[PDB]
């Protein structure tokens, strides 16, 4: 029905219940309801109106006082139909905020409290007060800053000296003003030629920016014309470029929209653990119970993992056993780990659940006392581990219904202790400095540290003054080869890294990895991350989220790194932002991506609007596609098309679908959506295609997929976007078309529409033989570049070949086929739906693929083009070149990716392909011999594939 | 010397064929669990909506138990100055009033209650499926061993990866 009940409590006590529409706006349901409230007693105590504010329960369990009244009851979506009338004073604008926090990160304000955890309270305590300044202090500062904040330049990674035209106009005026400039001119140039035409006085050119209207990019800075995204666009085209002249003071006055809110060693006697209880075991009668612990740091052991005695399955299992462990408490490293593993056992193997402690907690004090480790569920793998050190810290948020093991950590003194400051560190760590003058073991070292076994680990841990001296960035390698399991060896090593030089980019992501626990060295890597530019740190920050997931505690020097990041640069921000939001379903990361996501948000009011948009936008997309999924499996798809329109066409669907900034790409503006050209693709989630316009511009479209996981092939349009910057740092544009994948959610998303394009297989299609029927991709290219452009449009397909054939090798991606290899009209042939990677599917080699209808169109039509082909072959050979020589920036990446726990990139063999696939064990000369023997075979398989095809 | 192998020696065929079958087995048991532990996940996703719901309920009476604190406390004023000068009828009016208020909070806590009782037996669900789950590991353990000791078996012996290949697909 469209009309719900509503309960009205008002402040006199009364109370009254009465029907109102759900799109009725609050602001009319305070009419109604102070036209209701007249005939019922004390109307004359009440104040006016605009003296109360609604408050609510929300889906969240908050209350909220709703604060804008042109809203919808059905979008303001309270948990019941319940409206209470508060007064509107009390410091509205943090109020105002909380909520909106809590129903844009997913999680409720209040979940965070309920825990009545110190280390939560404290982080956002310390992190909402830094953004909180950060975004004060953004405010007071100039135009040019905050444009510099809100809209970084797009530039190209970057000859022509070209002369093209430019259309310009100013905000306002609706004549626009074309004149020539050459393509090697600074904006100013170009706004200072602009104010001539204007006055032949009143401005200076120093006052304004050029906006790309259509668009949320400004031009600006002392970089010229052509290394702009737009531009760079705009020449490679032919198209004229369209821009705005907009001043200052405008500027500002997005700037002012709204505001932001105000401001010991001496314990040598052995570790051990009091194992008390199980608690709500599920388990086979007939079993008997283990509990297998052991102590970690990092992935290695620190010492033998001792177990329990067997005692009988059932709901509550009862130990009371005192574990002791072959290891110090004195020698414990900062970053000591605790895990356990519940195991079911025939008496005479079965992993039931798993759990991780940190012996120390975030105030460096050593934990003693009773604690409730709620469990984590095992799930089987190929290497089936007796514990799972690597998994997180945080317990189970599944209270409830979760298991348990209770044990009890002993008081080791009277007073609590500590570990040590970083001044007993160098205290003990700058003594013991020894054996100098050792030849014999400079080139063994140096035989060592041009490539760990046990043998070679002493002499580099006797060397490790040589190695900070001359080997500085072997430290990973002298990182592992430190025995963390005595304090005398950890001070000693920790001395070195204080002074440690300042490790290259890539050096410092392999930092990154669980390998590296301590909290001395992650923050050594950041320091040599710092220098990151943002476009460079954009391109890693998917990277950069999943490591967190093995971080120890809330408050660490990556988050704080990347929210000082994502207060600098909104773009970064909005990225930051979803990479978080779209995990907040998985219960092992929610409270940390919670927590995060407040931090940044409170330093982000101004994209903390845009995000809401967003988000309900995504919100009735769900709903949407869900209707349409429905639909499907009842009628056919004609009438479910215009179905789909008429829930398009509501007041709430229509409104919220209708302009907004788009999560692919927070500066391409969606502004009407165009319901005539709405759809929905025929694909087993069936996927909504939602295409937009904009009379400023132009036309965008998103694509909503809901069911299936984006997470892959994100992470493989993340890699060839990479690449595609790699061979354009080396002067090599392969007219790749790396399209925008956004997982905004639990198994939901969006994905660019690339505009005036067709699958192989549906162009190929049209011109069919039923068993020549070749020549249709080339025809195809004829009716879409007429006369002089086809050769461009040749150019285009196989340079854009040659990148996707490097691309798809190197990455391992099988699967490839007609109906998901596409052409554009441009002649632009590009990759889609990567479902599968690394060899993954079975679980072979994908070798070097060549088609013959792509070989058919690179030699122009002819059966022999040696000239055209041998360009295409060396477009290849260097494309595969080059990535070989930043082979260790993919194997890093991708090494970090493993935290993403993505099933076909989960181990040493999936990293081993992506070495072997650049055959980076090799010299450049024999892997390039070897890549021409892959080529050469793949033109030969080029043959017998299309020859067996009828 | 002796080493304890599971795998007895027939032939590369005999031996081939147990490997298609154990291989058949354990991708069916890997498509049971696999099934459990969506619903596993999904029943995770939704005790938890459920245990907030009872928190929004919870919340919700609480502004309810608000409201009849303030008519108990506002009415006294307005019932002693409307005794005395006439008005009985609106004293009826504010108690009628108040009764339909009480009355509409035992229905929210009739609803509230449906719920908790729904999270009771969704809980149950919760761990059966996990008790099912970890009945079905041991065997997904063991015929991941089995079928990987009779491929060693089989490379040992020198049979050729096509041959394999055959028998695992
Ligand atoms: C991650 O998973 C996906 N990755 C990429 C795409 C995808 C698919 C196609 C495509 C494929 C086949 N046919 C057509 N039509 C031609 C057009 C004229 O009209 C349409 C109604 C049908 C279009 C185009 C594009 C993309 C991404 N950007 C595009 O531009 C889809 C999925 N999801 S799916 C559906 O499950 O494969
Ligand atoms: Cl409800």
């Amino acid at each position: 029905n469209q009309s719900v009940v509503v309960d009205f409590l008002l402040p006199t006590g009364v109370y009254l219940n009465f029907p109102v529409s759900r799109n009725a706006n609050l602001s009319t349901i305070k009419q109604l309801l102070w036209h209701r409230a007249q005939y019922e007693p004390l109307f004359h105590m009440l104040s006016g109106p605009e003296a109360y504010v609604f408050t609510c329960i929300n889906q969240t369990a908050e209350q909220q006082e709703l604060e804008d009244e042109q809203r919808r009851l059905c979008d303001v979506q309270p948990f019941l139909p319940v409206l209470r009338l508060v007064a509107r004073e009390g410091d509205r604008v943090k109020k105002l905020i909380n909520s909106q926090i809590s129903l844009l990160i997913g999680k409720g304000l209040h979940e965070f409290d309920s825990l009545c955890d110190p280390e939560v309270n404290d982080f956002r305590a310390k992190m909402c007060q830094f953004c909180e300044e950060a975004a004060a202090r953004r405010q007071q500062l100039g135009w040019e800053a905050w444009l510099q904040y809100s809209f970084p330049l797009q530039l190209e990674p970057s000859l022509p000296n070209r002369a093209l035209l430019v259309n310009v106009k100013f905000e306002g005026s609706e004549e626009s003003f074309t004149f020539q400039v050459s393509t090697k001119d600074v904006p100013l140039a170009l706004m200072a030629c602009a104010l001539r035409k204007k006055a032949t006085l009143v401005e200076q050119p120093e006052d304004y920016t050029l906006q790309v209207n259509g668009r949320h990019e400004y031009l600006y800075g002392s970089y010229p014309l052509c290394q702009f995204q737009y531009i760079c666009s705009c020449l490679h085209s032919g198209l004229t470029p369209h821009l705005t002249m907009v001043h200052s003071s405008s500027i500002l006055a997005m700037r002012d929209e709204q505001s932001n809110p105000a401001p010991l060693w001496s314990l040598e006697q052995p570790f051990r653990i009091e194992l008390i209880q199980g608690s709500k075991v599920n388990a086979d009668e007939r079993m008997k119970l283990v509990v297998q612990a052991g102590l970690f740091h990092g992935n290695e052991m620190l010492c033998k993992t001792v177990s329990s005695s067997e005692v009988s399955v059932c709901s509550e299992p009862v130990w009371k056993q005192r574990l002791e462990f072959d290891i110090n408490i004195c020698d414990l490293p900062r970053m000591a780990r605790l895990c356990f593993a519940l195991y079911a056992v025939i008496e005479k193997d079965c992993p039931i659940a798993w759990a991780n402690l940190m012996l120390f907690d975030y105030k460096d004090q050593l934990k003693t006392g009773e604690r409730c480790l709620y469990m984590w569920p095992s799930v089987p793998d190929e290497k089936g581990e007796l514990l799972n050190p690597t998994g997180t810290v945080r317990s189970n948020p599944n209270t409830d219904s979760a298991a348990a093991l209770l044990i009890c950590l002993p008081e080791v003194a009277p007073h609590p202790v500590y570990y040590p400051a970083l001044e007993k560190i160098l205290e003990l760590g700058r003594h013991s400095e020894c054996v100098h003058v050792t030849e014999e073991e400079q080139l063994q070292l140096r035989e060592i540290l041009e490539r760990l076994y046990e043998h070679e680990k002493d002499l580099v841990w006797k060397l490790r003054h040589e190695v900070q001296e001359h080997f500085p960035e072997a430290l990973a390698r002298l990182l592992l080869v430190t025995k963390w399991n005595k304090h005398e060896d950890v001070a000693q090593m920790l001395y070195l890294l204080c002074s440690w030089p300042e490790l290259p980019v890539l050096s410092a992501l392999e930092l990154l990895d669980f390998s590296f626990p301590d909290c001395h060295v992650g923050s050594f890597a950041i320091k040599s991350l710092r220098k990151l530019t943002d476009d460079e740190l954009f391109q890693y920050l998917l990277q950069l989220v999943q490591v967190l997931k093995y971080e120890s505690y809330l408050d660490c020097e990556l988050t704080k790194f990347l929210l000082d990041r994502a207060l600098a640069n909104r773009k970064i921000g909005h990225f930051l932002f979803w990479h978080l939001r779209s995990e907040m379903h998985v219960p092992s990361v929610a409270l940390r991506f919670g927590l995060i996501l407040e931090a940044y948000c409170r330093g982000s009011t101004h994209h903390m609007k845009v995000l809401m948009k967003q988000g309900e936008a995504l919100s009735k997309l769900k709903a949407l596609n869900d209707f349409v999924k429905l639909s499907s499996q009842k009628t056919p798809k004609p009438q479910t098309k215009e179905l789909m329109h008429l829930c398009m066409r509501q007041e709430a669907y229509l409104e919220a679908l209708s302009h907004l900034q788009s999560p692919l790409d927070p500066s391409t503006l969606l502004a009407e959506v165009c319901v005539e050209q709405c759809t929905f693709m025929d694909s087993k989630m069936k996927p909504l295609w939602i295409m937009y316009s904009n009379e400023e511009a132009g036309s965008v479209g998103i694509i909503f997929k809901n069911g299936d996981d984006l997470r892959q092939d994100m992470l493989t349009l993340q890699m060839i976007q990479l690449m595609d910057v790699l061979w354009k740092q080396e002067g090599l544009d392969l007219r790749m078309t790396p399209y925008g994948c956004l997982p905004t959610g639990d198994r939901t998303g969006l994905i660019e529409v690339v505009l005036r394009s067709d699958t192989i297989a549906n162009i190929q299609l049209n011109k069919s033989n039923m068993a020549f029927n070749k020549d249709a991709l080339l025809n195809w290219l004829k009716s879409k570049n007429p006369g002089e452009a086809l050769d461009r449009a040749i150019e285009e397909f196989t340079l854009s070949c040659a990148g996707y054939c490097v691309a798809t090798y190197v990455l391992g991606i099988g699967d490839r086929h007609s109906d998901n290899i596409m052409i554009r009209e441009s002649g632009q042939l590009f990759h889609i739906d990567f479902g599968h990677f690394l060899g993954n599917f079975n679980r072979e080699r994908v070798p070097f693929i060549l088609t013959y209808d792509f070989v058919h169109v690179i030699q122009q039509g002819k059966t022999n083009n040696s000239e055209k082909f041998e360009r295409f072959r060396g477009y290849c050979e260097r494309a595969y070149t080059i990535l070989r020589r930043h082979g260790l920036l993919f194997l890093h990446l991708f090494a970090l990716m493993r935290a993403a726990g993505l099933p076909e990139l989960s181990c040493s063999k999936d990293i081993q392909y992506l070495k072997d696939s650049l055959a980076l064990g090799k010299t450049e000369e024999e892997a390039l011999k070897h890549f021409r023997v892959k080529f050469n075979e793949a033109l030969r398989e080029s043959w017998k594939t299309k020859v067996n095809w009828l | 010397y002796q080493q304890d192998q599971v795998v007895k020696e027939d032939n590369i065929e005999a031996v081939g064929k147990k490997l298609h079958e154990y291989n058949t087995q354990f991708q069916e048991k890997s498509r049971e669990y696999d099934r459990l532990y969506e619903d596993y996940t999904r029943t995770s996703q939704e005790i938890q909506m459920k245990r907030t719901a009872i928190e929004a309920f919870n919340e919700t009476i609480k502004i309810f138990e608000e409201q009849c604190q303030t008519q108990e406390r506002y009415s006294k004023e307005y019932i002693e100055k409307f005794k005395r000068e006439g008005n009985e009828t609106e004293i009826q009016r504010i108690m009628h009033n108040y009764e339909k208020l009480k009355s509409r909070i035992s229905e929210i806590v009739d609803s509230r209650r449906r719920l908790e009782e729904d999270l009771k037996k969704q809980a149950a669900e919760y761990r059966e499926i996990d008790k099912r789950m970890n009945s079905i590991k041991p065997d997904l353990i063991q015929l991941r061993k089995t079928r990987d000791q009779y491929l060693m078996w089989l490379t040992q012996k020198g049979v050729r990866q096509k041959k394999l290949n055959e028998w695992l697909g």
